[PDB]
């Protein structure tokens, strides 16, 4: 069967850079590649059929070139909406394969976080349950770190993270960061903070809030 | 409209099988060849088999273990794809797609994620997420809402039944204890909320359950 | 009767789509068979049929052989014919 290599697996650019996707076959293939077009929790897209032929409704900056076994998909002029994995697959010989796939990612301007503070609602309270949610939004570089404090004194235990994909909207990462205790816990205490340290600031970015 | 119908979900206990399902409408021809394709979180997409509806024949990817039977009902213009004794292994993103007997997939399905676990069903807790009376309000103003204790993925979270896309975030959810949580933000004017409505809408097709949240500053 | 022999040339065009639609059918699933799309299928039929036989496509499988078998034939009688019939009018 024919294997489909595709790197590197990663790809950073700048935005309105073009750039360069490779794929590789193990044999000729002919024109017979087609390439894929696949965001965060979307379903894969159609970009280009056999090697270089447009599809409709795709940018003009999308291309392809190529024959044989080297094949390459170019973008001109990248922008955020570009973020995504790109597969090839081949046509030629049965049965049809797809390529391990490349990640494109924009490096843009550094960005500080945007950081919110929620108390948990009296919907949760209800239950026994009290969540207190921070987010850290829209940063870059995507290296960060969250630090939880109740009545001044950091706390590590019932934190949870969840960071998401670089954004296809702007080029940018965040991260969310959720203290989950007990009504119990969470009443026989006054003030709850969230702290983000970012390489945009020597000193961290601090939300807090009373329960009272 | 929607090429490929598939549905969100399927919670299958290990050793057991199930019967995914893709429902296609738009141009059908005789040379039309409908695709499975698998795709594991983080991973990339792998060729599971196709079948030619007309004739109903079908092949199979020979470099994988078969776990899969595939049929069509070309009355109902849907196409079958039946996974037996599964395990963790076989949990993953099950989508279908369209050939046109020409060589590329024109169009997939949204897929079906598909989760092979003993643990049961539950639906998701959505809870506000509005700023505390000490937050001082920028041009813009973030609020959210939080979805915990639901099992299996996935859920869909959208803002104002859709209308709303821009400025919004959708967390990776977490695992801990046999249930999954995540959040979702969106930031918006802040001279139009209030004034403005701003709700969320959690789906969780395992559980065939679908709800809403109106997001109201505190008392 | 001349242009009555003409009307291999509808068989032909039958056979070779047929031809075509089958052997697509035939091939997939068969490791390495590269007959397996239909544009190139119907290429190979007329390429097979007019006996050209380039060597760009062939069938792999023991029913895409039977049905290369049947377009040949199909070829060479119905070329046969529109031949014969241009021979006798002329
Ligand atoms: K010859
Ligand atoms: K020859
Ligand atoms: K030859
Ligand atoms: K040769
Ligand atoms: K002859």
């Amino acid at each position: 069967d024919i294997l489909l290599t595709q790197s590197p697996a990663i790809l950073s650019v700048s935005p309105g850079e073009r750039v360069s996707f490779s794929c590789r076959a193990s044999q000729s293939i002919g024109t017979d590649i087609h390439w894929y077009q696949q965001r965060t929790n979307g379903s894969p897209r159609l970009l280009i059929k056999y090697a270089s032929e447009s599809i409709s409704g795709i940018p003009s900056r999308f291309s392809g070139s190529g024959s044989g076994t080297d094949f390459t998909l170019s973008i001109n002029s990248v922008e955020s909406e570009d973020i995504a994995n790109y597969y090839c697959q081949q046509s030629n010989r049965w049965p049809f394969t797809f390529g391990s796939g490349t990640k494109l990612e924009i490096k843009r301007a550094d960005a500080a976080p945007t950081v919110s503070i929620f108390p948990p609602s009296s919907e949760q309270l209800t239950s026994g349950g009290a969540s207190v949610v921070c987010f850290l939004n829209n940063f870059y570089p995507k290296d960060i770190n969250v630090k939880w404090k109740i009545d001044g004194s950091e706390r590590q235990n019932g934190v949870l993270n969840s960071w998401t994909d670089q954004d296809s909207k702007d080029s940018t990462y965040s991260m969310s960061s959720t203290l989950t205790l007990t009504k119990d816990e969470y009443e026989r205490h006054n003030s709850y903070t969230c702290e983000a340290t970012h390489k945009t600031s020597t000193s961290p970015i601090v939300k807090s809030f009373n329960r009272n | 409209q929607v090429q490929l119908q598939q549905p969100g979900a399927e919670l299958v206990k290990p050793g057991a099988s199930v019967k995914l399902s893709c429902k296609a409408s738009g141009y059908t021809f005789t040379s039309d060849w409908i695709h499975w394709v698998k795709q594991r979180p983080g991973h990339g997409l792998e060729w599971i088999g196709e079948i030619i509806p007309s004739y109903g024949r079908a092949n199979y990817n020979e470099k994988i273990q078969k776990k899969a039977t595939l049929t069509a009902d070309k009355s109902s213009s849907t196409a079958f794809m039946q996974l037996s004794s599964l395990t963790s292994e076989d949990s993953a993103v099950y989508y279908c797609a369209r050939e046109r007997g020409d060589g590329y997939f024109a169009v997939w399905g949204a897929g079906t994620t598909v989760t092979v676990s003993s643990a049961k069903t539950t639906p998701p807790s959505v809870y506000p997420l509005a700023p505390g009376s000490a937050a001082q309000t920028n041009s813009m103003v973030t609020l959210g809402c939080l979805v915990k204790g639901y099992f299996p993925e996935p859920v869909t979270v959208t803002w104002n039944s859709g209308s709303l896309s821009s400025g919004v975030h959708t967390f990776p959810a977490v695992l801990q204890s046999d249930l999954y949580t995540l959040s979702s933000s969106v930031t918006v004017p802040s001279s139009s909320w209030p004034s403005e409505t701003v709700t969320c809408n959690v789906a969780h097709p395992a559980s065939s359950t679908k709800v809403d949240k109106k997001i109201v500053p505190r008392d | 009767q001349w242009r009555a022999a003409g009307a291999a040339t509808v068989l032909l065009v039958i056979v070779l789509l047929a031809g075509s639609y089958l052997a697509v059918l035939a091939e997939r699933g068969a490791p390495g068979a590269q007959l397996i799309t239909y544009p190139r299928a119907l290429w190979w039929s007329v390429e097979t049929a007019t006996t050209v036989g380039y060597g760009d496509l062939y069938p792999v499988t023991l029913w895409g052989r039977c049905v290369a078998v049947v377009v040949m034939v199909a070829g060479i009688t119905s070329f046969g014919l529109v031949t014969a019939a241009l021979a006798t009018w002329f």
